[PDB]
């Protein structure tokens, strides 16, 4: 992924706000009320039968911040996510079989939860600069379909 | 343990004062101490190598020293276990390296739940001297007047506007908050711009003491000021609204100023009963017409 | 298919955007043609530079199809035929390219409604777009 300076600027000062132990539990949960056959592949978090079991339970708050972890890893590595992504994109795909559309899916989410929480300041062009970036998370994380 | 807080040095060509007029902070304090902008120019911890640079705001305490808002100097995040938020109604201070200690509402991080908490153009909260003198206070950046509801229309503020707020006091070197849930229990002062006037109770319990009911309170652009009582006592308020207008990306007005808003109360020199407070717009309505200070529902 | 909680939480949604549904049309529109700039294939002979009237006013356009959307959300086959018209039958717009708004509407209404835009009220929002989408980008006469 190339940022420009002025994008990569804004996306690192917006990246700098978020809660780390929060936001990436919100976007998982987001996924999953959303998206509800996502839910099958975490048959073992226990109740997810509602928006609210979802967004209070603590093996998706918990989860997510591995998920979010991972994002955080990829900024610092914007020119080799295939690279860094490559162990994940086993895991998810040859392993889990997670339908790659679902990657996609995610990131769009995670884009909806950063302008949830960021308003005026998730501008048409910081947004851009995110699609940029979920947009090679999601292909990296897909690798090994292709 | 909770760590030591540190002054900030302002003489690094990192950290640049703010002398614009737009960026001008205004602070309501029982015993001197502002919040004062700032340009800061820091390193990512997610890129290295870069220098990011935003406005911000410090806290300049008394004794002439200056701090940032953190971790530890911020009350207590409520937990996010279930769907329901309580608010701690008692939280520790930071030690500073003064010999004094700091509470504040807020970091600018991101949260959910409690709306109050999550603001973005004002802090309060409480310095205590070394001594145990403590100076609470509340500033930010002040509602410009020509953009306050009903201005549009009318060239004047205009309607009824309802805050969420808490309130905040210090008892036995701690900070003590109003009681505040999710609302199911919580806050809420009402300005009418028709009358001029501000009402309504900040809500106390165990740990704060007292509720404080505003008896008497004139607003007036986008200060006000009068009386309070607390437990057969009376107490000053002096405040103000806060927070620029929001825009649409393409420049036209989205809401109004005076977002936000906060205050001290106070019912004497040192006296422990002393408040401050601070907290976001919940609902507002130029066109009301009403000349009362009922809440908005 | 929506719910009865997700019509209900349409019309709640989209009710609060009240007389700003033009500035969050524009907004969307903006927020498409500068993250994903295929999309702007579909408007050869537009201004669609940062200010332009020409996206303002299309954003309007937009915006009240949906409110009318939202009016009919019982019946949107019918109220929406003469759109289904222009986009599946004139335009021949692919379907990706609804995605791609319909996510920049999201996003326009995440940042701007934050006390509404909760979890099971983002689940409705988006079902009710896909299915403005589907019928849009469907031939039924
Ligand atoms: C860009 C999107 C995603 C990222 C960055 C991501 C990242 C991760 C990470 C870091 C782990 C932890 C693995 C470990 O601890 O070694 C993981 C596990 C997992 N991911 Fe994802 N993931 C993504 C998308 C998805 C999607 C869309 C699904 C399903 C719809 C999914 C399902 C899972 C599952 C089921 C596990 C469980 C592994 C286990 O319990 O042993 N992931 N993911
Ligand atoms: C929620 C989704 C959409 C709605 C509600 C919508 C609605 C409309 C409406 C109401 C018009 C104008 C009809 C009139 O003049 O009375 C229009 C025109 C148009 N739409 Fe859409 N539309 C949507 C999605 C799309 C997408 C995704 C594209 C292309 C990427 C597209 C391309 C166009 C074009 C090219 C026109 C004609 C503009 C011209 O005069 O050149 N639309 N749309």
């Amino acid at each position: 992924v190339h940022l420009t300076p002025e994008e990569k600027s804004a996306v690192t000062a917006l990246w700098g706000k978020v809660n780390v132990d929060e936001v990436g539990g919100e976007a998982l949960g987001r996924l999953l009320v959303v998206y509800p056959w996502t839910q099958r592949f975490f048959e073992s978090f226990g109740d997810l039968s509602t928006p609210d079991a979802v967004m209070g339970n603590p093996k998706v708050k918990a989860h997510g911040k591995k998920v979010l972890g991972a994002f955080s890893d990829g900024l610092a590595h914007l020119d080799n996510l295939k690279g860094t992504f490559a162990t994940l994109s086993e895991l998810h795909c040859d392993k889990l079989h997670v339908d790659p559309e679902n990657f996609r899916l995610l990131g769009n989410v995670l884009v909806c939860v950063l302008a949830h929480h960021f308003g005026k300041e998730f501008t048409p062009p910081v947004q851009a600069a995110y699609q940029k970036v979920v947009a090679g998370v999601a292909n990296a994380l897909a690798h090994k379909y292709h | 343990p909770i760590p030591v807080l540190r002054a900030v040095d302002t003489t690094s060509p990192n950290i640049v004062a703010d002398t614009s007029t737009d960026r001008e902070q205004r602070t309501f304090a029982t015993q001197g101490g502002s919040v004062k902008p700032f340009t800061i120019t820091k390193p990512s911890p997610y890129i290295p190598g870069l220098m990011l640079t935003n406005q911000e705001i410090l806290y300049q305490a008394p004794d002439g020293k200056y701090y940032d808002f953190g971790t530890y100097n911020t009350l207590i995040m409520p937990s996010s276990s279930t769907s329901a938020r309580v608010l701690p109604n008692s939280h520790p201070m930071q030690p500073l390296d003064s010999g004094g200690k700091m509470i504040a509402c807020c970091t600018n991080q991101t949260s959910t739940g409690m709306n109050a908490l999550r603001l973005k153009s004002m802090q309060f909260g409480a310095w205590m001297s070394p001594s145990k003198t403590v100076s609470l206070f509340a500033g930010g950046t002040p509602a410009p007047t020509d953009t306050l509801q009903g201005v549009d229309t009318a060239g004047r503020p205009t309607g009824k506007a309802t805050y969420e707020v808490i309130g905040l006091r210090v008892k036995n070197d701690r900070a003590v908050t109003s009681s505040y849930e999710t609302v199911v229990t919580g806050s809420f002062l009402t300005v009418n711009f028709n009358t001029g006037k501000l009402g309504g109770t900040i809500v106390g319990n165990s740990e704060f003491g007292d509720s404080i009911e505003m008896r008497d309170v004139n607003v007036n652009g986008n200060q006000f000021s009068g009386t309070a009582s607390s437990g057969g006592h009376t107490g000053q308020v002096s405040g103000g609204l806060f927070a620029k207008e929001e825009r649409f990306y393409s420049g036209t007005l989205e809401h109004p100023s005076g977002g936000e808003i906060g205050g001290t109360v106070n019912f004497g020199s040192n006296s422990p009963l002393n408040a401050s407070f601070g907290g976001t717009r919940r609902e507002y309505n130029a066109a009301d017409t009403s000349t009362d200070t009922s809440h908005l529902v | 298919v929506l719910s009865p909680a997700d019509k209900t939480n349409v019309k709640a949604a989209w009710g609060k955007v009240g007389a700003h549904a033009g500035e969050y049309g524009a907004e969307a529109l903006e927020r498409m043609f500068l993250s994903f700039p295929t999309t702007k294939t579909y408007f050869p002979h537009f201004d669609l530079s940062h200010g332009s009237a020409q996206v303002k006013g299309h954003g309007k356009k937009v915006a009240d199809a949906l409110t009318n959307a939202v009016a009919h959300v019982d019946d949107m086959p019918n109220a929406l035929s003469a759109l289904s018209d222009l986009h599946a039958h004139k335009l021949r717009v692919d379907p990706v390219n609804f995605k791609l708004l319909s996510h920049c509407l999201l996003v326009t209404l995440a940042a701007h409604l934050p006390a509404e835009f909760t979890p099971a009220v983002h689940a409705s929002l988006d079902k009710f777009l896909a299915s403005v989408s589907t019928v849009l980008t469907s031939k039924y006469r």
